[PDB]
């Protein structure tokens, strides 16, 4: 492939440079249309930009975090992080959002790798050995209510058991209810005056529960639980300006307010270099 | 070799090797050729 | 049973590797795919559109003002703008090509850089941009800017102009940060001849730019942006 | 002779002729079709009233000052009272349509200005309070008058900040979206032709909007000395190749 | 000794999964089969056979009584009953349909919803039921119920009638569990003249209401059902 | 007008059964054309034959 | 590939891909036609 054909002196009433920008589209122009250029080759063919290599590696998700604990007398479970829940999201940490956020509408294969880790932060006279169960709970199933209801008997339900230090892997097909996840949705789910505006189901990828399957040795352990997505498979359409300023919610585009400005001024005058 | 039986399940996909950007820089009605005048 | 062996590495987490994983949803039927217009395949696809560049930098808060180029009626020989082309800071920075190569270690290419006039149709300009290769200072009167890449513009009916960097380098990638040894050039604007406006015409005329790449463009070594960042993990 | 320059658009009953045109943008070059069966879901055979509903409607006119930050259409919002395409609108379940966008405003050579005419695929809008206050309906359907980007931030309603396209992203890299550019030196008029961008075949047409139409001023108006200081703007909008199914009582939406 | 390198997910149990095991009884025969009519192969074959929906659902215990829709002889343009479709939840839920929609996430087809007329061979009635397609709301009056999908039902030798509720959607897929975004209509019955009984006769008369699926049907990602629970183990 | 002018006007035609127009609004949803004030000075606009009865009256 | 000698230690099954509901749907002694009356 050549990247620059060879060119020389041109003196003609054909000025390929010249155009209107008002018609909206971009010319292609080459150095070859206004300098005198020699042939070289490309040497490259951009397979590190194709969309699937752009949005194929894994990026963290998520960190929750549950611990092991005596519950007797724990009126919440929930609440003591016994265990814990996260309806699946790719908006919540930044790094990955705006990536994805490059496209309207996105459809791919999701690979999930859990990684979990213990801490013991006080006095303990070992590290225990425990198992973590994560389950994908689909919106309608019954959701836990205590670290060791019926619904962990998840009958129906994907489960992974895996052990803390260990790292679970599996991969969900694309679960969307449409033909792509939308990535902006300008509607609502009704014409309702007061329903939320631009949060949709046509996002939704299901949610995760987490609970640790080991009863409580004498000291406490916390767990820590890292999610990270990969995306396989990837379909992009209509791309979109990146985003400029900070983020502020999980599906709103919403910006801060007295932000600061984006553009860096220059140090000095339009004519400086 | 996939181990697996899903489509979900097979590694990721392969360079799409399609290309074109002219959906992008050139979506005008009426085709505009480099060279010839932008507005006659 | 078969005798294996495990090698270093066993048992690691690599965010970049691609194996194949148990489906957690086995038989399950997605979707359909129905048609989209718009679909896009490279990152390359994309920066070939060109998009504004706010060159006008000197405002203190971000303002639609930065994107106009003032251009003066009558002066003569004087400097219209300055930059340097470092597309991975500065002018370049948020703009969609400087906001992708944001993504990537290293580029190498031609750059498009054009210019669209929006002063009165019964006006008239003669307008030189040079591009001066790394090794020299940026230019400082048009003489010395004239000796290196340039077009003399001449403002009509046809409302831009398109000037192309040519890629001029010994090393065949640069850095997308700003870097000396693999530093680009200058790019600079001067009058060629003068802006003369119309009668019962007054003040200033502003000239837009773009940047988009040209189909040269090569970018590789995928890495983090510094345009984003957080600090805590955000909620519905 | 033909010119890119001079145009006629005929679409039903109505046509328009423009001698001042720059080319027309085609959105990522699809024209509007009908849905084909192979992308059907829902069963029910469609209507498609044809002439009734695909000729051009004009807008209310704006007034382009010196002052002015922009304005901002929703589709088909901006249309949700037009004629014989409003009442079908409201009275079926589920509708799609593709779109002729054609925006007007002339001046003389002594003039200078130049706005930017962009269609935006499903532009949600950011809230002004940050955080995660919504955006209320009523505000992101205001109907035929548009959203004034020069207007006060309202309660419930979005941002309207122009240096950020109502989003948290900048106006100089909108250029991305299919746009034309009305230069007063240039052009005189913008034509677009959005073909129907969705991810489902068909949908509401009254709670999802699916693109926004913005005209900016971006090189201020300048009139020639002692002209008055503003022009008008006019945006005439033809709905093509429209279909209707699920017909029925008639939505009542909010306000 | 061949080299390995062992990814990140093993030793992970999936309950999903499906691979081979040893067996821990080598070598055993199982009991030969023999025939046994009612092979059941898809849950979709089930979910076609219509079952009885306790529409009167108005009583305080659970009834025989509110399986049936009562009927009173001479009113006029008046509704006999109403309810939304939420297959999922309400009225659907303990019929076999809602029971086995419930085992998964989301769902798409259409519906078959039939009346069978239960009054006195000599009476007579017509009567109108009307489907209204998600984005308006539940009819107040038959004018308003007759402008969408309905079947005007004249009470004959033929004693059931079989409304369809064709499927009318944006989105392919509805969630089973009742959501807005995704909701599907409501069904509303009115008089289209009235019901009218023979001399000698006295009272209300009942319809008895079925649901089943048509072959349109798609049911996918398996779940469980709020349907059941237990708070200990049982023993024998 | 002179030729460093510019204007552009619409013509409605309105068919038999509504009033005259009262505004653009109502003028533009009928028989229209918009016309761009150019170097070619007319716009020729048909009023194409509206009708239930095949000919009408001349007075 | 089987790794193990006995049938129970195979994976999961294959679908069926059977399907037949008119044992449970219309499990009527005499052939009921759509259209045509229900009771002649």
């Amino acid at each position: 492939t050549v990247a620059s054909i060879s060119s020389g002196p041109k003196h003609t009433q054909k000025v390929p440079i010249l155009t209107a920008n008002e018609t909206g589209a971009t010319m292609p122009v080459l150095p070859s249309d206004s300098i005198e250029t020699r042939t070289t080759y490309m040497h490259f063919n951009g397979s590190e930009t194709d969309v699937e290599c752009f949005l194929g590696r894994a990026a963290c998700v998520h960190v929750t975090e549950i611990q092991n604990k005596d519950a007797t007398g724990i009126d919440n479970h929930r609440e003591a992080k016994l265990f814990n829940d996260w309806k699946i999201n790719l908006s919540s940490l930044v790094q990955l959002r705006k990536k994805l956020e490059l496209f309207t509408y996105v459809r791919f294969d999701s690979e999930y790798t859990i990684l979990a880790t213990a801490s013991q932060p006080d006095s303990a006279n070992y590290s225990s050995n425990l198992v973590v169960q994560a389950m994908y709970v689909p919106p309608g199933a019954p959701n836990p209510k205590e670290w060791d209801d019926y619904t962990w008997q998840s009958a129906s339900n994907p489960s992974v058991f895996f052990k803390v230090g260990d790292t679970s892997r599996f991969s969900v097909p694309y679960v969307g209810l449409a033909s792509a996840y939308n990535c902006f949705y300008d509607g609502y789910s009704h014409d309702d005056a007061e329903t939320q505006y631009g949060i949709t189901v046509l996002n939704h990828m299901g949610g995760m529960a987490f609970r640790i399957v080991n009863e409580h040795d004498e000291h406490k352990t916390l767990v820590k639980i890292r999610v990270y997505h990969r995306a396989k498979h990837v379909e992009a359409w209509i791309p979109r300006a990146p985003r400029a300023l900070p983020y502020t919610s999980i599906g709103r585009t919403n910006y801060p307010k007295n932000t600061e400005p984006v553009i860096k001024k220059r140090k000095g005058d339009i004519k400086s270099y | 070799i996939n181990y697996y039986k899903d489509a979900a399940s097979t590694s990721s996909a392969g360079q799409s090797l399609s290309m074109d950007p002219s959906k992008f820089t050139e979506p005008v009605k009426d085709l505009m050729l480099k060279g010839a005048p932008a507005l006659n | 049973g078969l005798p294996t062996t495990t090698l270093p590495g066993s048992g690691q987490f690599l965010t970049t590797d691609d194996r194949q994983s148990p489906s957690a949803l086995p038989n399950y039927e997605p979707t359909p795919r129905i048609h989209i217009p718009g679909k896009v395949h490279n990152l390359l696809e994309i920066i070939q559109v060109d998009t504004l560049i706010p060159m006008n930098n000197t405002h203190t808060k971000d303002e639609v003002n930065s994107y106009l180029i003032p251009l003066n009626a009558n002066r003569q020989n004087e400097q219209v703008f300055g930059t340097n082309l470092f597309i991975g800071d500065g002018v370049f920075k948020t703009t969609l090509l400087g906001e992708i190569v944001q993504y990537y270690t290293h580029w190498s290419g031609s750059l498009r850089f054009s210019l669209m006039y929006t002063g009165p149709a019964l006006s008239s300009a003669k307008l030189i941009l040079a591009y001066t290769p790394p090794g020299a200072r940026g230019p400082q009167d048009r003489r010395e800017a004239m000796l290196g890449t340039h077009v003399v513009w001449d403002i009509g009916l046809q409302s831009t102009i398109v000037m192309t960097i040519p890629w001029t380098s010994g090393v065949q990638f640069r850095y997308t940060d700003p870097d000396t040894y693999t530093s680009a050039g200058f790019l600079s604007c001067w009058y060629q001849t003068s802006l003369i406006l119309p009668p019962e015409t007054t003040g200033q005329v502003y000239l837009l730019s773009f940047i988009s790449a040209c189909p040269d463009f090569k970018l590789r070594l995928m890495k983090d942006t510094q345009t984003i960042s957080q600090t805590v993990a955000l909620t519905e | 002779g033909y010119s890119d320059r001079v145009q006629q658009i005929t679409l039903g009953n109505s046509t328009i002729t423009t001698q001042e045109a720059a080319n027309a943008v085609v959105c990522y070059a699809e024209w509007p079709e009908y849905l084909p069966d192979v992308d059907a879901s829902d069963v029910n055979k469609t209507s498609k009233p044809d002439t009734s509903v695909c000729r051009f409607y004009t807008l209310d006119s704006k007034t382009w000052t010196t002052g002015s930050k922009g304005w901002c259409w929703k589709l088909p919002d901006a249309l949700k009272d037009m004629g014989v395409f409003g009442q079908n609108m409201f009275f079926h379940s589920l509708g799609r349509s593709g779109y002729t966008v054609h925006v007007q405003c002339n001046a003389t050579k002594f003039h200078s200005g130049c706005l930017l005419v962009v269609v935006i695929p499903e532009h949600q809008l950011a809230s002004h309070e940050g955080g995660n206050v919504s955006v209320k309906y009523t505000f992101t359907h205001p109907g035929e008058r548009g959203i004034d980007l020069s207007s006060a931030n309202e309660v419930g309603g979005p941002v309207k900040d122009v240096l950020y396209n109502m989003n948290g992203t900048l106006l100089g890299n909108l250029l991305i979206f299919p746009h034309q550019f009305i230069n007063l030196r240039t052009n005189n008029t913008a034509t677009i032709v959005i073909p129907y961008i969705n991810s489902v075949p068909i949908d509401s047409m009254t709670r999802h909007n699916n693109v926004s139409l913005m005209v900016i001023p971006i090189a201020p108006l300048t009139v020639p000395t002692g002209a008055t200081p503003s022009l008008p703007i006019t945006v005439t909008i033809a709905p093509m190749c429209t279909e209707f199914s699920g017909i029925r009582s008639k939505s009542i939406v909010p306000q």
